[PDB]
């Protein structure tokens, strides 16, 4: 029976935390898009290789 | 004479 109320337990909180890190991964996708986006326009566009043999034409 | 939220809640209580 206790164990019945503690398994009710480890199963209430260990979702809580696979929730928290799930939604903090939500969050990351999230915030890590955005990021992806300003770091690139600093960056993305200017990263990649051109003028491979527009130099020797 | 004398406000039905409660499919992920239910799915974590299962």
């Amino acid at each position: 029976r206790q164990l019945h109320a503690r398994v009710d337990k480890v199963d209430e909180e260990r979702y809580d935390i696979e929730a928290k890190v799930t939604k903090n991964i939500t969050e990351i996708a999230d915030l890590t898009q955005k990021i992806f986006d300003l770091r690139g326009k600093f960056k993305r566009p200017t990263l990649r290789r051109v003028r491979i043999s527009a130099d020797a034409m | 004479q004398n406000g039905k939220r409660q499919t992920e809640r239910e799915k974590k209580k299962k």
